[PDB]
DNA sequence: TAATGCTTGTGCCTTTATTAAAGAGGAAAGTTGCGGTGGATTAAAGCACCATCGTGCGGAGAATACGATAAGGCTCTTGCTTCATTTGAAGTTATTGACAGTTGAATCGAGCCGCTCAATTGGTCAATTATGGAGTCAATAAAGG
DNA sequence: CCTTTATTGACTCCATAATTGACCAATTGAGCGGCTCGATTCAACTGTCAATAACTTCAAATGAAGCAAGAGCCTTATCGTATTCTCCGCACGATGGTGCTTTAATCCACCGCAACTTTCCTCTTTAATAAAGGCACAAGCATTA
């Protein structure tokens, strides 16, 4: 048959997703997850829909941030792949 | 509701990630950033909770999350 | 009965601006001009960003402005992008931006 | 609960700056935020100016220092202008 | 004669000054550029003593920080030389 | 007061590079440090003589750096 | 005649501290009980970073505080690091940490 | 004119925890000027807080809950035991 | 291993200056009375969150071949450290002058309080048109030859 | 450079919901007046910042080796990637229950205002002792053998 490439694939994956706003983690997911989290907080406590997507917008922003400084640090170190070392650097020169 | 960090699967991370403009990813970038996220998540959650229980409510609004994030210097607009 | 917006030759709620100062207990008194030029800076600033928007949307062959193309005007300017550093926008996306090694 | 925005003013405003472009709710939303937001910083500025100085009055020159303090460079600038010029032509009248 | 291998007098200068506290700027220079740096804004200004002090303890501080970062972003490249790329690497993640 | 930014010598980098834990140095560190210097002194020093300038006077005092200070997340104890 | 510092068990000035939020205009009015909880949270944290920067002081045989040892004890603890990120103390000097890789 | 300050109450603390320990007068600015800002934070996040909910009142409530959106963790609990315990011995008496 | 340079920490004498200690007053804290404005309580209703249920697909999960990138190792050369010499500018002392920051009073300008009235603005309803979705074409771009 | 195939902007046609306009309530901005206070100006005084000058002298500048670390190139392997098949749980539409959010009225309780008294902290002054400086000495670390 016909195959691509590795990369070409990827880099049509970071031009298409760039141009469009919508969300990215399924919100079942995530929504399952957030209260999991305040469960640890406070028992039988009711999340009010848009509160959700807030804290959504907020992960999905957070994320694709971080990500952009792990890139950032990946070609400063003359690679191409994205590694957990990467992340720890970025975020202890942030500050986390 | 046990293991649901799981529920953050590979795409979703593949997805964010080339939102970023990442073009490969190792192995072991997807349990960083579900550590990660859930350290983000605990504090956000946790201030919005505190912001709820002051009003002596039960259900978290949009508002209590807005006042959160914005107590970190992530400030939202559009749920005003 | 001429309101103060149209003394001061505005658009901005000069009155609304007032008494957002005085509910908010800023301080125990509010001079008369400081409504006339807060109301100022913010309708310049509201008038700024919002030519930038349109100019955005307009590049963009679209007749509205959506929050895609306020994203876009902020982050494609100096020092709106200096305001607006930490600052989230709600279905707003990220300026397309490939590295240059990542590129074949 | 009647709630109060600036939806109407950033509306004329827009029709003065782009007469056939249109806005979209979100739109509004977003920029009725931004404005509010500006606004508190503004506030709290002069407020924090007024506490400094042991002046119990917020006068033209607490909200043009908060505007230098707070706004960047040219922008700043250029909001300082045009509410000296709104000011003046307030005293004028 | 007797000469040290390069990197061992480094490192005695990294214990030592480490554990002092004092200023490492000469103070009468550093006058100087702030009182030219002023000059630009306002002129006739003068400056009180301790607020050049606060200045320089403040810049000193500042400066020893964005090293710590800059060293960190080196070692990340398997080296032990700080390079300008390494500073602004540091200062762009730090959002400046 | 012209071309004073080459009063902060090779030394005091150096030392300031050693107190931060820097083993070794490149040849451009000197000049990329001065600029940056320079940025963070411009930016404090026209925030301190905008709040010297609001009080109508014409020395600047430590409250007003230190003012200056804070308004950048950089709060400093030991001058108030 | 008794002191309200007194009265609540506390060594902090509770009547300076009411007197303090009522100059600052941080309310209109201010409860009875408002000033005890501020005076004791402040008393609890000073007595908890001179316990710290004490401490340092005895581990380097000197019997007195000084700014580097406040420096050390703030750096040291976790919890007041997180407080304090951003604090620069004056004559306190760095905490000593040198990479790993760096060392022969 | 009288500058008032926290020496005292902080010698007096010092010497509670430390019995044989003395204090440099740099320490005490320090330490002065690290609780002046404590207060500072506090007092804001309570009327922000009071402001918020539309309560004119500032009341232990408010400060507990600053103190736990201000202080971290273990210090926050900690701290907020030790209101609590002064409050109620306040109130008792 | 080992002698030797050698820089650092140890230990004692001095001294000074930085901290320990006392009084006047004066500025502020505790008392008491008052009363009205805000907070806790109670009652209701309505709306928004929760949970069940069917479904039917598009997105997630797993296997497979693989080829491209990360990593290790060798070379080399050039950039950065270390040490000896010399000087040029910083730190300190002592002096002086004059501008600038504080404090105190008068007072005239100005913003708050109270009530009125009138008019701009906001929730609700009716509407139409740019925008979203479906389907197709032409332009764009990538991979083996 | 070329051909073939996969991908996406452009284009049109249809649905739609989302933005635009009118009404009418209803909340609040402009007006007018009195009044107490504050911020403006004037004036002396005093605090200290800037400027000069000389002296020392140690840290910065410069240069001559010294040498080892960054970088380029080659080789290997192993691991993220694209593609195909399968299934599974998610987003959507409907429905019903209920609790908990919000609003309205009441009663009570509690905190700001104000004068008074008293009391505790804060400059000014006096003293003293512990850390910095200096001098002498031990002692582990590095270096080439």
């Amino acid at each position: 048959p016909h195959r691509y490439r590795p990369g070409t694939v990827a880099l049509r994956e970071i031009r298409k997703y760039q141009k469009s706003t919508e969300l990215l983690i399924r919100k079942l997911p995530f929504q399952r997850l957030v209260r999991e989290i305040a469960q640890d907080f406070k028992t039988d406590l009711r999340f009010q829909s848009h509160a959700v997507l807030a804290l959504q917008e907020a992960a999905e922003a957070y994320l694709v941030g971080l990500f952009e400084d792990t890139n950032l640090c990946a070609i400063h170190a003359k690679r191409v792949t994205i590694m957990p070392k990467d992340i720890q650097l970025a975020r202890r020169i942030r500050g986390e | 509701l046990r293991d649901n960090i799981q529920g953050i699967t590979k795409p979703a991370i593949r997805r964010l990630a080339r939102r970023g403009g990442v073009k490969r990813i190792s192995g072991l970038i997807y349990e960083e950033t579900r550590g990660v996220l859930k350290i983000f998540l605990e504090n956000v959650i946790r201030d919005a909770v505190t912001y709820t229980e002051h009003a002596r409510r039960k259900t978290v609004t949009a508002m209590d999350v807005v006042y959160a994030l914005k107590r970190q210097g992530r400030t939202l607009y559009g749920f005003g | 009965a001429t309101s103060r917006s149209s003394k001061a030759g505005l658009q901005f709620p000069v009155g609304r601006i007032a008494r957002f100062l005085k509910a908010g207990k800023y301080a125990e008194r509010v001079g008369a001009g400081a409504p006339v030029y807060l109301a100022a800076v913010l309708e310049y600033l509201a008038a700024e960003v919002l030519e930038l928007a349109g100019n955005a949307a307009r590049d963009n062959k679209k007749t509205r402005i959506v929050p895609r193309h306020i994203q876009l005007a902020v982050r494609n300017d100096e020092e709106l992008s200096k305001l607006l550093g930490d600052v989230t926008i709600a279905n707003g996306g990220v300026m397309p931006n490939i590295h240059n090694l990542l590129l074949p | 609960k009647n709630v109060e925005t600036y939806k109407i003013y950033i509306f004329k405003v827009l029709k003065q700056v782009h007469p056939d472009i249109g806005i979209s709710s979100k739109a509004m939303g977003i920029m009725n935020s931004f404005i509010n937001d500006i606004f508190e910083k503004l506030a709290q500025e002069s407020s924090k100016l007024a506490r400094y100085n042991k002046k119990p009055t917020i006068t033209s020159r607490e909200i043009q220092t908060a505007v230098r303090l707070v706004l960047p460079g040219e922008l700043a600038k250029h909001a300082v202008s045009e509410g000296t010029k709104a000011v003046t032509k307030f005293t004028s009248s």
